[PDB]
């Protein structure tokens, strides 16, 4: 099942960062923000744990940033302070079971900050 | 892609022959490469079939036992082992190529082979 | 579905049939095997592989399963018999070893 | 296995109606049905796939349709290259089992 | 004095691969040329054992799986791959024959038939007549996940999806794996 | 064959608890499968464990979430049970088994039992 | 951290012809491939070092033992336009690859 997202859209630059991602159970699966900007690839920042077990961050960015997770209001945010940036914003997840792989991911949104 | 056979001879009934459909323009260990044949006046009649590894097989009713289909990846080359040759084998045995993947609910025979006679007198 | 099912408790005289329903995960496809209980005592195999008794057994108890439904009977019961009878079987949707609910006899 | 049987025996008219040609079943084949094309003297060609799909570099001129046991191919527009012979493939169980062959002819 | 060779040979239903039955065949006067001279069977292999003259020379287990066509090649005293690795690896001084027969007719359906299941992701190779029926979420190589799944997390199990117009390499085949066992011990099955 | 076990059967919750079932009459080092059953003192039997002879893989029941481990000491050939976090209705008869023949689908070859109840 | 280059950074394929991306990191292994068709998510087409996804067509296979890997394009036909990409997961930093932009010819 599809997962939107949902942030400020436009920021200072000196503000946080901070954007939601509305989404199945959060118990289910271990959850995955993951980000790009533009002329460049791919960048892991962060994932939390499905039963809020744990957190793991991308050591690069983990000096201001947070994500957490409701466990009723099927909620799933991320918390980067001090903003690389100026990017567009992806919350995702890996499927599995018997049927092969599924592989939600989101539609994105641009959060445009100072680099 | 081209598929071109081998073996063609005229049989007395009972001797030993054997094919060779040496298959070009393709990869060929990704499909299931097999026999169709024709007799003549009749119409078209399935033979044979074996996997993309030849791991496995699958005769019809009227030809088993009788017949021994094989291939050999690095050599690019599908085999028809027969023996017992009866009078009524007397037709043309083409190579047939199904196109789709093995795992497909898609099964469909693209390029066939120019078909070699056999005659069993 | 994906649990077995006995009847809660079976009786008679000297001169009883336990039966252990499944449904389509739990048996047609694999084995019921009867454990009999003596009261505050551990259990002992009865019938293992639907129909084969142990080293030691009495021969009143046979086990009888066919499709998705076993059964146990005890045609002319002593009174030393007086214990508790479960069924094993193993589910493929919970994938665990099922258990019966239970039954026990009483002459 | 499973008999398929064409109608009719041979088909001919003018060049440039809309001929028609079925493949029919005994049990069912739900949609799968593959259309050959057989000139005398070559090897037979793919014309369609799953009975709608066409294949790779057929033009345009035939399709085909059908659903459970009655299949149907139709001759749209006539080409005058097109004089052959058709047969149906049905590929839901083995043994493999073809059409016996309508032959078209032009007048 | 008979064997159940109609129940393991022709059960409606087999189990899957990692979950395989093995059931105790004994008390028995056992004819193994009933079913050697039917040849109904794609696979009829007797290693160890000398195929066709051992209706003459303890007990005999009698396994029930039923994998794709293609991967019957597994089933052998000392291969690799998803089968003989993972699922069910046969000893190096086995003793018996596996039979195989094409059962695409009953084991798929039209769509998917998701029952039958295989192991594709396990932390190591089976001892020989080793089962292991576990559902727990194999991480691969860093991250502890519990009980969930993600990225570097994957469920166990894979179905087969047999549709029924695959090809013959991947197509139900029932295998029937016999093990002929003798023992120090008073036989209860041998041949008439 | 033989099989005794041990281990202490009053615990405070949120607690480790450790039950050895000391086996005789045949090595663990086998093809064959033991087992933990427990059983509550009302309803009756339901299966939690199980570890392979030779190899010693572990395969548990997925009702009880993440809690049970199960080890194999060799040198002096006993099984352990270590449900983790326990509850007050992880109060049970426990009953270590081995299975009827090798890689079967029941067992007999039972124990005595303890009874391990949580305060 | 461990980090990953695809050894094409742009690649020009006519269609037909088979291709070929490879890549080659620092130090069943957890590497993906992934698709990005101009405007949309990613789409995940090689899990481990050689399986298919759900929805994925049957031209793709992964390969590579190793730190090498490959997946090859075997047929290009004209849709599979994009950038690909490597995800290592045996550690906790996660990276995804560099990226290369197929070319039609
Ligand atoms: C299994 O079923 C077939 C078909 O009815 C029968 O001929 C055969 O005797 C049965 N038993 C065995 C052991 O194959």
């Amino acid at each position: 099942v599809q997962l939107q997202e949902s942030g400020p859209g436009l920021v200072k630059p000196s503000e946080t960062l901070s954007l939601t991602c509305a989404v199945v159970s959060i118990s289910s699966f271990l959850w995955n923000w993951i980000r790009q900007p533009p002329g460049k690839g791919l960048e892991w920042i962060g994932e939390i744990n499905g039963n809020s077990g744990s957190t793991y961050y991308n050591p690069s960015l983990k000096s201001r940033v947070t994500i957490s997770k409701d466990a009723s209001k099927s909620q799933f945010s991320l918390i980067l302070g001090s903003v690389a940036d100026t990017a567009v914003y992806y919350c995702a997840t890996r499927d599995s079971g018997p049927r092969g792989v599924d592989d939600y991911w989101g539609q994105g949104v641009l959060v445009t900050v100072s680099s | 892609v081209q598929l071109v056979e081998s073996g063609g001879d005229l049989v007395k009934p009972g001797g030993s022959l054997r094919l060779s459909c040496v298959a070009s323009g393709f990869t060929f260990s990704r499909h299931e490469m097999h026999w169709v044949r024709q007799a003549p006046g009749e119409g078209l009649e399935w033979l044979s079939v074996i996997s993309e590894t030849g791991g496995t097989t699958y005769y019809a009713d009227s030809v088993k036992g009788r017949f021994t289909i094989s291939r050999d990846n690095a050599k690019n080359s599908v085999f028809l082992q027969m023996n017992s040759l009866r009078a009524e084998d007397t037709a043309v045995y083409f190579c047939v190529r199904d196109g789709g993947d093995p795992a497909g609910t898609v099964r469909f025979f693209d390029y066939w082979g120019q078909g070699v006679l056999v005659t069993v007198s | 579905q994906s649990v077995l099912t006995q009847p809660p408790s079976v009786s008679g005289a000297p001169g009883v049939t336990i039966s252990c329903t499944g449904s389509s995960s739990n048996i047609e496809v694999y084995d019921v095997h009867w454990y009999q209980q003596l009261p505050g005592t551990a259990p002992k195999l009865l019938i293992y592989d639907n129909n084969q008794r142990p080293s030691g057994i009495s021969d009143r108890f046979s086990g009888s399963k066919s499709g998705t439904s076993a059964s146990l009977a005890i045609t002319g019961l002593q009174t030393e018999d007086e214990a508790d009878y479960y069924c094993q079987s193993y589910d493929t949707s919970l994938n665990a070893y099922i258990f019966g609910a239970g039954t026990r006899l009483t002459v | 296995d499973i008999q398929m049987s064409q109608s009719p025996s041979s088909l001919s008219a003018s060049v440039g109606d809309r001929v028609t040609i079925t493949c029919r079943a005994s049990q069912g084949i739900t949609s799968f049905l593959n259309w050959y094309q057989k000139k005398p003297g070559k090897a037979p060609t793919l014309l369609i796939y799953s009975s709608n799909r066409l294949a790779s570099a057929v033009p345009s001129r035939f399709s085909g349709s059908g659903s459970g046991t009655e299949f149907t191919l139709t001759i749209s527009s006539l080409q005058p290259e097109d004089f052959a012979t058709y047969y149906c493939q049905q590929y839901i169980s083995f043994p493999l089992t073809f059409g016996g062959g309508t032959k078209v002819e032009l007048k | 004095n008979l064997c159940p060779f109609g129940e393991v040979f022709n059960a409606t239903r087999f189990a899957s691969v990692y979950a395989w039955n093995r059931k105790r065949i004994s008390n028995c006067v056992a004819d193994y040329s009933v079913l050697y001279n039917s040849a109904s069977f794609s696979t009829f292999k007797c290693y160890g054992v000398s195929p066709t003259k051992l209706n003459d020379l303890t007990n005999v287990y009698a396994d029930s799986f039923v994998i794709r066509g293609d991967e019957v090649r597994q089933i052998a005293p000392g291969q690799t791959g998803k089968i003989a690795d993972y699922n069910y690896k046969l000893p190096d001084d086995f003793t018996g024959c596996v039979i195989a027969w094409n059962s695409n007719n009953l084991d798929s359906k039209v769509g998917g038939n998701y029952n039958y299941l295989y192991r594709l992701f396990r932390k190591s190779n089976l001892k020989p007549f080793e089962r292991d029926i576990s559902t727990e979420i194999y991480q691969a190589g860093s991250t502890p996940c519990n009980g969930v799944e993600g990225f570097n997390c994957y469920f166990p199990l894979q179905s087969y999806g047999f549709q029924p117009t695959n090809g013959v390499g991947y197509q139900p085949y029932r295998v029937v794996v016999l093990s002929f066992e003798l023992l120090h011990a008073p036989a209860t099955v041998c041949g008439p | 064959v033989q099989l005794q076990e041990s281990g202490p059967g009053l615990v405070k919750p949120s607690e480790t608890l450790s039950l050895t079932c000391a086996v005789s009459g045949g090595s663990i080092s086998s093809g064959y499968g033991w087992n933990w059953i427990r059983q509550p003192p009302g309803k009756g039997l339901e299966w939690v464990g199980y570890i392979y002879g030779s190899s010693g893989s572990t395969n548990y029941n997925p009702s009880l979430k993440n809690r049970v481990t199960i080890s194999k000491d060799a040198s002096k050939n006993q099984f352990s049970l270590k449900v983790r976090s326990v509850t007050a209705t992880d109060t049970a008869i426990y009953y270590c088994a081995r299975d009827t023949y090798p890689s079967a689908w029941s067992w007999g070859y039972w124990g005595q039992g303890v009874l391990v109840t949580v305060s | 951290d461990i980090v990953m280059t695809q050894i094409p950074l742009s690649l020009p394929v006519t269609p037909g012809e088979p291709a070929s991306i490879s890549c080659r990191s620092s130090q069943h292994t957890s590497l993906d491939w992934y698709l990005q068709k101009p405007g949309q998510s990613p789409q995940l087409l090689i899990y481990m070092v050689s399986n298919r996804a759900s929805g994925v067509p049957d031209r793709f296979s992964g390969s590579g033992s190793g730190t090498d890997f490959t997946l090859k394009i075997s047929r290009v036909e004209a849709e599979d336009v994009g950038v690909y990409y490597c995800m290592q997961s045996v550690d906790f930093p996660y990276s995804f690859g560099q990226g290369t932009k197929v070319e039609i010819k």
